[PDB]
């Protein structure tokens, strides 16, 4: 997250990291056992951490789990990155608690103006790296369709909706894949993709959960 | 360009995924 600010140690308690010997991506918790990120982010022998806030560091209240299965969607395509989502399914049910908890599936899109909230891990840099050991935060409004088809001409879908400032300065990054977009206690995006980090005329762009919500359902219930 | 937010070591630009490319080791 570049321009942001530090969470607080469990303060979004649905973030997750991936770990494949590193942490990779991030991810939500949706129930005790499922964790939706994105596509682009499939790995064979992924291992979910949860109730995490400093990675390098044990704290006590982390809680290790293998992804037992990963369903990429059927129609994603990696080269236009449409229909950027993945559902991870836990080998063993996380225990929920105080640290440890799901976000709500939402039930209608959110508009443009709506102020949401990002978190990742990721680069804090637009220029150059510096990687987090804690949980970063960022509040950004949803962008209008019109301004996220010009910034990106062709390149958006109607699974993809862009959020940020067109001023530039703040936005995710590598590193913050997968993760939360959360507008009104609802998951309404997934970090999936940009031209570069917080650059003038360049938002991030992500997936459009509420597009996906009846598919999710449907999977989670049948695996 | 398109350039997926994963985290990713790389040795050369073709390391990297879609239109991310290798700057100074990370995909970028
Ligand atoms: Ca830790």
């Amino acid at each position: 997250i570049v321009g942001g600010y530090t969470c607080g140690a469990n303060t979004v308690p649905y973030q997750v990291s991936l770990n494949s010997g590193y942490h990779f991506c991030g991810g939500s918790l949706i129930n005790s056992q499922w964790v939706v990120s994105a596509a682009h982010c499939y790995k064979s022998g992924i291992q979910v951490r949860l109730g995490e806030d400093n990675i390098n560091v044990v704290e006590g209240n982390e809680q290790f789990i293998s992804a037992s299965k990963s369903i990429v969607h059927p129609s994603y395509n990696s080269n236009t990155l449409n229909n950027d989502i993945m559902l991870i399914k836990l080998k063993s049910a996380a225990s929920l608690n105080s640290r440890v908890a799901s976000i709500s599936l939402p039930t209608s899109c959110a508009s443009a103006g709506t102020q949401c909230l990002i978190s990742g891990w990721g680069n804090t840099k637009s220029s150059g790296t510096s990687y987090p050991d804690v949980l970063k935060c960022l509040k950004a409004p949803i962008l209008s369709d019109s301004s996220c088809k010009s910034a990106y001409p062709g390149q958006i879908t109607s699974n993809m909706f862009c959020a940020g400032y067109l001023e530039g300065g703040k936005d995710s990054c590598q590193g913050d894949s997968g993760g939360p977009v959360v507008c009104s206690g609802k998951l309404q995006g997934i970090v999936s993709w940009g031209s570069g980090c917080a650059q003038k005329n360049k938002p991030g762009v992500y997936t459009k959960v509420c597009n996906y919500v009846s598919w999710i359902k449907q999977t989670i219930a049948s695996n | 360009r398109i350039c997926p937010r994963i985290w990713m070591e790389c040795k050369r630009d073709s390391d990297c995924m879609a239109e991310c490319i290798c700057v100074m080791g990370h995909c970028g």
